[PDB]
């Protein structure tokens, strides 16, 4: 009984690089406040 | 059905020199009153009874020092309606008590709502996507968090920003001394968004202007463009190669590039607003506890963090008596923090 | 511990730069 | 175009300048007199140079009550002799 | 009891209705006079 | 494929899997409440409701159980200090357990609705397409909300069939769960009248019942249906988000200013009670009444309840914390042990002096002592070489009345200055700083954290309303504008009415 | 300094010693970067608003543009038609070349002024000084917001480099 | 050919009329002595 | 220095959980045809 | 689609997708309730704000 | 009457000189009377 | 208050002067839109 609404998901390589850069930079920014 | 509602709709949406629309019924009076209140107040109205300050051209202030100042701290968060229990319908007392400040801030708030409704309204008539309205949520988040939420968390409107050039400068310095606001990572993200937005603005403008196609014979290249032409006016391919070889990376998708230019400043302003929401409650990023523990015990430990707190301490002690006159601070000379000689 | 954490995060970013420049998706004209 | 008359048309028309060579100076002079007669001070409640303080006092007449603020200002204004 | 501020509240209510009423009165009027041609 | 920020749009046309996703969300939220309550119960110290109440201990959901009548543990204690009580099943533990069990049942329901997604109920009987009649759903759900609203006020809050709610005196000294009668007069709109809370729920519930019946029986006008896109489920999301951020701003405001539903014994004092010396005035009034009635200074102050003195202390002011100063207030100044007594300062002339209290704005504050008329009589100087007001020069001493130092007087400058530093914080307490390795830096209370999270979420949800509102009204151009847009529609003059092609 | 908190230290002492906030070149610099950020979001939102429909709703609109394609990807006439009505027709650009020149010029000129502010306050030509500029009929000082700024600046001045000055004037 | 009193006419004068009045008021202020 | 020791795991999960999310999505995009 | 006993019971409650009332319908009545609601919010706001002060309504903890 | 009579460049020049007169008056006021520090 | 009349008088005379110079066309504009 296959659901017709399924759709493939994509993340291209540039989006991976942009996303990893955002997370790493956010971590570099907030880490000092986490260690306090 | 062509009743009065539809006939009114016809008239509001006429293609005139100044489009009006339904949004205009809210936008135009509130914008006009907020602006006229600011001009009226900075020209004629004092801050003597609320702040102990002169603040109008009438009193001798100049464009940098005039303000419409906040009400006295004793008003709390009162709406300060002209017909309310404080002014009691007395226009002159209302002005002396700070009624123009809430007048400007409240009509300004509703004016901003009206402008954003105008962006939605015009976008729907012309047939474009409403991303300009969406981007305008950032100035609204800033205005609401700084001029409304922040004082609402504090003791009264008095601590909101006053509407003036030098008054806003005092607000910047108050935030350094009391809140250590430069240390706040939500402000840092805001700075990144504003400076990065200015960066993108300069670099995209310069890049377009320096990858133009020769589409005319004159040395002024502006003329060689036609609004209805189908071709790109500059070379995306040459621009892409330039930045890939100068910087390592470059844009290759022009739709992504312009979404990004929306994204960066809009997100930055939104982040700064969140931090100000924290400051409404004094929920500051004031200290690093680890630094304080070390510095308390080790009088040779010094960093730019400890140096900056000493500055904040100077700001608080030297500006508080004049800046908060209702508190009646009397700080004798001997208690004032001072370095050697100065 | 905190010094290791800061330097590690920094080092990952410099590695990310290398891949984003030299192992990017090539822009292809059409 | 939206149908209104071009601005460049209007402001180079003698009739515009016949009308506004009067209306503009008349408004300017009304503004001057609003100040020169001292009326602006009394409309907005702004101190004159000689009414910030009483002759020997150096305290600000600062408002300190919410609902008696009107009376507080009137009291401060009386004490100017 | 009608306190002074409750009186002031009613005055604010009447003032705003008056302002909104004249605004729409004038607007409806003008829209009826200057109709669009279809 | 779908970009990552759109994966959840696959539910827009699939009501059964929408219900499954909504069931999974409800299971997660119920499981969070159960597990948060269990965590709080494993760390809560019930042994001192006077100087170590829940709000000093970082408790967040415990006050919400107590507010509506859950006050006891199966292990025999209650939050008001009683021992040997039997709460029945509805203890803190029984409430947490009930939420955990509910979480698991909703999880099972979610799996059923995910697998059996193609139910005939979700199909339009005429077209066979998936379809939800949102106008009638609204009336059904509003009708259920009104009944529930009404029964909450009529039975739970009144005590008719239920426990009532937490109520206290104006100084937060004697709080407990009490049946509350509705207030039907204009004071029912006073935020501090618990009676208005009862009346609101009975009256708004009846209105919701009536409005629910209306919305079940009367279809939307064609003009509202078209204008608000009532066939598009995303219009409900847009207006629902707007109602939710409206609500979030209101609960942040009533938490910060105080109201009958945010009592100080559950969430801590407000900042404004320090701004106006609310507790200090009540303390002084009681001491005047004793002194006037013949008691000595030591009897007058010893009669002050420790709980009342503890409110008159800036360490319990929620405006003294910091964004990254984490944990309970006890982690800052320590676990309060005892009132030290009221410090009285005198100079060598025997005049009484009063320490200027710290305003909430200042991380630090100088030490300045005045007479009753506000004249500076002593201070702790920064530069010593031209000090005239030093404690040494002015012969400042401190005497304690009430509390553990009752009857003692100190005259050595260092000890007197020590207590003067503490006196800028209000009443002076003994703290255990060792048990938690407290660091001596103030933290905010649950009142502060609740307010901050809800103001931030409210503001962010404003962007959600704008975004989903825009998607509803501009669905047709979501992928771009018409490739055949005529320049004449967007150039000036061609149409008399903007965007209306019939007005060339 | 080459650090985050060191930058703030530099900024605060700068304000104490030059009143940079009251200097028109820093004010022009603020207009440059506030304006640059405004025009950035402006240009981004208008182009994004007028993208030509080339994709379905389940895909990123970014796939509607292809690197190197000859034809423009948005309708500048529709963008100008929206923004001209938002304000008035003659406050809107329809020449993409002069629009992009404006985006280049505004922040660059502003930051030039900011740079020249720091460079000329290097030689102690400082911000406007209105300390005690307003005087009443008797000669009492009437404070303005400028005098409140001065109070804050004094606190910064007397505390910075707290062990470094032996003589009463901080002349460099 | 053109009308005289339009919406644009009103918008122009609600701004321009007070501006001139204020400029005259501020010009007068330059001659006030303490 | 007396840092908060939860800072370590807080920073580590902050980097790891969202980074891993992105890697999963990327790799299953490449493996499609 | 799959039929169930409960689905058949609830069927009438999801059968009128798209059914509207002609024209403006009850909009003018809606507008009246919206206006009354606006005035209600203004009243409770201004009471909390101490801009509207009523006899025997003391906006303070001292009302217990 | 008919727009065109008075050339725009003379209008621009007269309006410009009026601006300079009024702004110069304001800078004069910074050194005299109120707000002059004297 | 006489200062009120001294101030409004230059404005009132300006209103009347512009009406003299515009009333022929004003009536003609109102007539056309009827
Ligand atoms: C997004 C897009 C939006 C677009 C813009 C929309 C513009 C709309 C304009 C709305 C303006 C709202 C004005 C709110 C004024 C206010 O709040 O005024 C405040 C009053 C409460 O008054 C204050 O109350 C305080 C506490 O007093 C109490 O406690 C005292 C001391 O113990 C005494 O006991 C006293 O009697 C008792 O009243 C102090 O008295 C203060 O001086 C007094 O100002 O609340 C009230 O009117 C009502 C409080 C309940 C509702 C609050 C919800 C709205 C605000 C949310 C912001 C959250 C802020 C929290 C910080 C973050
Ligand atoms: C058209 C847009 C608009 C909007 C949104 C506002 C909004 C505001 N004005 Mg502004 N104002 C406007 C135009 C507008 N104004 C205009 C054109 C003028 C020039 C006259 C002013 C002059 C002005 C002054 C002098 C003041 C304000 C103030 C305010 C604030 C309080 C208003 C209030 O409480 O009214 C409440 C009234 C309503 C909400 C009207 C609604 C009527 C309902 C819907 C109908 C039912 C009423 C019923 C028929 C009457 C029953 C009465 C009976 C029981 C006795 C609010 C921000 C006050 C302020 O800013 O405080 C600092 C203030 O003092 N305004
Ligand atoms: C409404 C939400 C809410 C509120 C108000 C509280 C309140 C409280 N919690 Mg609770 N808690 C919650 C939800 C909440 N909690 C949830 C969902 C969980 C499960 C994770 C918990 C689990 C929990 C534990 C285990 C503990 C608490 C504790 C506490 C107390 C101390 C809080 C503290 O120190 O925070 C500190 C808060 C911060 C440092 C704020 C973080 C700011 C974030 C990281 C910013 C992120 C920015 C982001 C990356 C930027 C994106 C940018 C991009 C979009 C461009 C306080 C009473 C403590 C306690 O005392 O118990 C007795 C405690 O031990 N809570
Ligand atoms: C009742 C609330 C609600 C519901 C049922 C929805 C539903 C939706 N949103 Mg909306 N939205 C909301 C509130 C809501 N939203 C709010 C408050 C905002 C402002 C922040 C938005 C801003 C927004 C934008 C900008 C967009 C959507 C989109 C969507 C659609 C796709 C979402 C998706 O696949 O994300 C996938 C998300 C992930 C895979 C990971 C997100 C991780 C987040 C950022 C951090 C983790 C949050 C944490 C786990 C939970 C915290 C809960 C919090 C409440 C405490 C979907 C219809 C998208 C759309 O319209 O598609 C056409 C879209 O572009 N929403
Ligand atoms: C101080 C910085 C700053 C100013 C002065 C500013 C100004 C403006 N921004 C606008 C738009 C925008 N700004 C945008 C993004 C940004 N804007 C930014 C920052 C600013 N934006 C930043 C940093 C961003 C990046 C996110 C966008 C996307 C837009 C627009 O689409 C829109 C535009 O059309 O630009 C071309 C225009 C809105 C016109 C309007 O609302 O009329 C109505 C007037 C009203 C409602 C009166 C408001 C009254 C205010 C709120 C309070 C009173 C203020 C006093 C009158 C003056 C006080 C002055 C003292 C403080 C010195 C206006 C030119
Ligand atoms: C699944 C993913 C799970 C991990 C994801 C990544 C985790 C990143 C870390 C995020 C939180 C960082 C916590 C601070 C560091 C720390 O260790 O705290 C540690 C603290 C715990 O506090 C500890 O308590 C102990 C006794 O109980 C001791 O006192 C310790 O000293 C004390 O540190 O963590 C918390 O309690 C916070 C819990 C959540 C509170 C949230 C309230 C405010 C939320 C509003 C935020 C909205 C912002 C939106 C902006 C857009
Ligand atoms: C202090 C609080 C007060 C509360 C509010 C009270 C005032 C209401 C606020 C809104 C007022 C707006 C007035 C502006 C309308 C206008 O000037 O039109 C001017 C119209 C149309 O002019 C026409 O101009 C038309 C073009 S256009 O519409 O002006 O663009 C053109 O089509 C037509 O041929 C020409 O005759 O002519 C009139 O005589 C209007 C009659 C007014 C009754
Ligand atoms: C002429 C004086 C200019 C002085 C400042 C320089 C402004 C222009 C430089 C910005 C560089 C941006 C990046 C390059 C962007 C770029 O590549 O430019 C390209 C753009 C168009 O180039 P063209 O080749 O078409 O024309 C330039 C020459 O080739 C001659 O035709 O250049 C210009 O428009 C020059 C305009 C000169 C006239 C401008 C006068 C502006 C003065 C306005 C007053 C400002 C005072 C403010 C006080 C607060
Ligand atoms: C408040 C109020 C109100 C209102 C009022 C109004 C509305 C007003 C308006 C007003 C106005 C509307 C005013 C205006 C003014 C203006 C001015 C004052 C201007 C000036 C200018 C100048 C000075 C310029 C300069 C310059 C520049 C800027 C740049 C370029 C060059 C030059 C140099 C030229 C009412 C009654 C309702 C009520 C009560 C309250
Ligand atoms: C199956 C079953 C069962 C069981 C169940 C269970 C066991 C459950 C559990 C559940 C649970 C246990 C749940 C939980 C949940 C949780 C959650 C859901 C959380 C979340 C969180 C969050 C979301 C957070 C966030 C954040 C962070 C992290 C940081 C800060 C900021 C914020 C706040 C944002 C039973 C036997 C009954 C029976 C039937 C079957
Ligand atoms: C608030 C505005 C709600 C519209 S109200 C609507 O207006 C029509 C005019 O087209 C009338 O014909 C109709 O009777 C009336 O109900
Ligand atoms: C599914 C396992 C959960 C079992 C929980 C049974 C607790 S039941 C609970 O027990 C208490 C004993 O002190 C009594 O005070 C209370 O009356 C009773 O309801
Ligand atoms: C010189 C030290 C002894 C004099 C009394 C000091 C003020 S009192 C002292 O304050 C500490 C916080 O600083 C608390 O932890 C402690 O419980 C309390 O006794
Ligand atoms: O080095 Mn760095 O800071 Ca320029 O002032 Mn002098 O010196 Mn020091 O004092 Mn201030
Ligand atoms: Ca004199
Ligand atoms: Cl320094
Ligand atoms: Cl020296
Ligand atoms: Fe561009
Ligand atoms: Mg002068």
């Amino acid at each position: 009984e296959p659901n017709p609404n399924r759709q493939p998901v994509e993340l291209n390589r540039t989006s991976l690089y942009l996303g990893l850069l955002l997370i790493l930079v956010l971590a570099l920014l907030f880490s000092s406040y986490f260690f306090n | 059905e062509r009743g009065w509602f539809d006939i009114l709709d016809d008239w509001l949406k006429r293609d005139r020199f100044v489009f009006v629309g339904w949004s205009g019924i809210l936008l135009f009076p509130c914008a006009y009153l907020a602006l006229g209140g600011w001009l009226t107040g900075t020209t004629f109205v004092t801050s003597w009874y609320t702040h102990g300050l002169a603040s109008s051209y009438l009193e001798g202030c100049n464009f940098l020092t005039v303000a419409v100042s906040t009400p006295a701290n004793s008003m709390g968060h009162s709406l300060l309606l002209l017909w309310g229990p404080e002014a009691q319908g007395d226009f002159t007392r209302w002005c002396q008590l700070g009624g123009l400040w809430t007048f400007i801030a409240l009509h300004g708030a509703f004016g901003l709502i009206g402008f954003m409704l105008r962006q939605f309204e015009i976008a729907r008539l012309v047939g474009v996507r409403p991303y300009n309205a969406i981007a305008f949520s950032a100035p609204i988040a800033v205005f609401v968090s700084v001029f409304l939420i922040y004082p609402l968390g504090q003791s009264s409107w008095f601590f909101a920003p006053s509407f003036g050039v030098a008054a806003i400068f005092r607000f910047l310095l108050f935030f350094q001394g009391f809140h250590n606001w430069t240390l706040n990572p939500f402000h840092m993200m805001g700075v990144a968004g504003v400076l990065g937005g200015a960066l993108l603005c300069a670099i995209h403008g310069a890049t377009v202007e320096n990858t133009l196609f020769q589409d005319g014979e004159g040395a002024s290249t502006f003329r060689a463009f036609n609004p209805t032409q189908a071709e790109e006016t500059y070379s995306m391919v040459t621009a892409n190669r330039f930045w890939s070889q100068i910087f390592g990376i470059a844009f290759s998708n022009k739709r992504w590039l312009h979404f990004f230019m929306l994204f960066v400043p809009v997100t930055g302003l939104w982040m700064s607003a969140i931090g100000v929401v924290g400051l409404a409650l004094n929920l500051r990023s004031y200290d690093f506890i680890s630094q304080e523990i070390r510095a308390a015990e080790d009088p040779e430990f010094e960093t730019f963090y400890t140096k900056n707190l000493l500055l904040n301490e100077g700001i608080r002690a030297w500006m508080a008596p004049q800046d908060q006159p209702h508190e009646n601070f009397v700080f004798p000379e001997e208690v004032l923090p001072r370095g050697n000689a100065l | 511990m905190e010094t290791i954490t800061y330097v590690f995060i920094f080092a990952c970013i410099i590695a990310l730069f290398f891949f984003a420049i030299f192992f990017r998706e090539p822009p292809r004209i059409t | 175009t939206t149908g209104e008359r071009p601005f460049s048309d209007i402001i180079t028309s003698v009739r515009y300048w016949v009308i506004h060579s009067i209306t503009i100076p008349a408004l300017f002079i009304a503004g001057w007199l609003f100040v020169s007669t001292g009326l602006a001070y009394d409309v907005f409640g702004t101190p004159r140079p000689d009414s910030y303080y009483a002759q020997e006092q150096r305290s600000i007449p600062l408002v300190t009550d919410r609902f008696e603020a009107k009376q507080q200002v009137e009291t401060f204004l009386e004490q100017l002799k | 009891t009608i306190t002074p501020s409750l009186k002031g509240f009613f005055i604010g209510l009447l003032s705003g209705a008056v302002v909104l009423g004249l605004t729409f009165a004038v607007l409806i009027a003008i829209s009826q006079i200057d109709k669009v041609q279809r | 494929g779908l970009p990552w920020y759109r994966v959840h749009t696959v539910l827009i046309n699939d009501p059964g899997r929408l219900i499954a996703a909504h069931l999974m969300h409800t299971a997660l939220v119920a499981g969070w409440a159960g597990s948060m309550a269990l965590y709080e119960l494993a760390t809560f110290d019930p042994s001192d409701p006077v100087l170590n109440p829940m709000w000093r201990q970082g408790m967040f959901v415990l006050p919400f159980m107590a507010r509506l009548g859950v006050t006891g543990s199966w292990s025999g204690w209650s939050i008001t200090g009683e021992t040997g009580i039997d709460p029945g099943f509805w203890s803190f533990e029984g409430v947490a357990l009930a939420h955990i069990v509910l979480s698991g049942l909703l999880f099972l329901a979610a799996c059923w609705h995910w697998v059996y997604w193609d139910l005939e109920l979700f199909r339009d009987p005429r077209t066979g397409e998936p379809a939800l009649d949102l106008p009638k759903m609204f009336g059904i759900h509003l009708f259920l909300a009104g009944l529930l609203c009404f029964g909450f006020g009529a039975f739970h809050l009144t005590g008719l069939f239920g426990p009532g709610m937490w109520v206290s005196d104006p100084y937060g000294l004697t709080g407990s769960v009490q049946p509350v009668a509705p207030e039907w007069g204009p004071d029912g709109f006073n935020p501090y009248n618990p009676g208005g809370v009862v009346a609101h729920h009975i009256a708004a519930g009846i209105v919701g019942i009536i409005a629910g019946l209306f919305h079940i029986l009367v279809r939307p006008p064609q003009r509202l249906y078209k204008a608000l896109r009532m066939g598009n489920i995303e219009t409900v999301l847009s207006s629902s988000i707007a109602a939710v951020f409206f609500a979030a701003f209101v609960v942040a405001g009533t938490m910060w200013y105080g109201s009958a539903t945010t009592p100080i014994e559950l969430f801590g004092p407000t900042r404004y009670q320090w701004d106006s010396s609310y507790f200090q005035q009540e303390i002084n009034r009681r001491v005047q009444a004793s002194l006037a009635s013949g008691a000595t200074l030591e009897e007058a102050w010893s009669a002050i309840p420790e709980k009342l003195a503890f409110y008159d202390y800036i360490g319990n002011n929620p405006a003294k914390g910091g964004l990254f100063r984490t944990g309970p207030m006890n982690k800052g100044d320590g676990i309060a042990q005892a009132w030290k007594g009221h410090a009285v300062f005198r100079n060598k002339e025997g005049e009484e002096l009063f320490v200027r209290r710290m305003p909430a704005f200042f991380e630090s504050f100088p030490v300045i002592l005045t007479d009753k008329n506000g004249v500076v009589k002593a201070d702790i100087p920064f530069r010593r070489a031209e000090s005239k007001y030093s404690f040494e020069q002015q012969g400042v001493t401190v005497s304690f009345y009430g509390g553990e130092l009752n009857g003692q007087t100190f005259t050595d400058p260092p000890t007197v200055k020590s207590y003067a530093r503490k006196a800028i914080f209000g009443e002076i307490f003994e703290f255990d700083t060792e048990t938690l390795n407290s660091d001596g830096i103030f933290r905010t209370s649950p009142r502060g954290w609740f307010t901050f999270a809800h103001a931030v979420f409210a503001l962010l949800f404003f962007f959600g309303h704008i975004w989903h509102g825009a998607r509803t009204l501009f669905r047709d151009v979501f992928s771009g504008i018409d490739p055949e847009l005529s320049p004449e529609q967007v150039e000036w003059g061609f149409y008399q009415k903007v965007g209306d092609v019939t007005t060339r | 300094p080459l650090g985050i908190s060191g930058t703030f230290n530099f900024m605060i002492v700068f304000q104490a010693e030059h009143n940079i906030l009251m200097h028109p070149f820093h004010q022009l610099g603020v207009a440059g970067v506030f304006g640059g950020a405004l025009f950035c979001a402006m240009h981004g939102s208008l182009v994004t608003s007028s993208l030509i429909r080339e994709t379905t709703e389940t895909e990123s609109a970014n796939y509607g543009y292809k690197f190197g394609q000859e034809e423009e990807t948005y309708n500048i006439v529709a963008a100008h038609g929206y923004f001209g009505r938002l304000i008035f027709q003659y406050a809107s650009f329809n020449n993409s070349r002069s629009l992009h020149f404006f985006l280049a010029a505004w922040p660059v000129v502003g930051v030039w002024f900011a740079a020249l502010g720091i460079s000329t306050m290097a030689f102690n030509l400082n911000g406007f000084n209105f300390n005690h500029s307003v005087i009443d009929a008797k000669g009492n000082v009437i404070n303005t917001w400028a005098d409140i700024i001065n109070r804050a600046n004094l606190g910064m001045e007397v505390m910075h480099e707290r062990n470094a000055h032996n003589f009463p004037l901080d002349l460099a | 050919s053109y009308p005289i009193f339009t919406v644009r006419w009103v918008a122009v004068h609600t701004l321009a009329v007070p501006t001139i009045f204020f400029l005259g008021a501020i010009a007068a202020m330059q001659f006030i002595q303490r | 220095m007396e840092v908060n020791q939860l800072g370590l795991i807080a920073t580590a999960l902050f980097v790891l959980v969202p980074s891993v999310f992105l890697i999963i999505l990327y790799v299953q995009t490449e493996s499609q045809q | 689609a799959r039929r169930t006993w409960l689905g058949d019971i609830l069927r009438p409650l999801n059968s009128e997708y798209g059914k509207v009332a002609p024209g403006w319908g009850t909009t003018p009545l809606m507008a009246v309730f919206m206006g009354l609601f606006l005035v209600f919010l203004l009243i409770i706001l201004e009471i909390y704000n101490s801009t509207l002060i009523l006899d025997g309504v003391n906006v303070s903890w001292k009302a217990l | 009457s008919e727009g065109g009579r008075i050339p725009l460049w003379i209008v621009a020049t007269v309006a410009g000189m009026g601006v300079i007169v009024i702004v110069g008056l304001f800078f004069y006021g910074a050194y005299a009377g109120l707000g002059s520090s004297l | 208050d006489w200062r009120v009349l001294v101030v409004l008088l230059p404005v009132l005379l300006a209103a009347g002067w512009a009406v003299r110079n515009i009333l022929p066309y004003a009536v003609k504009q109102v007539q056309k839109l009827l």
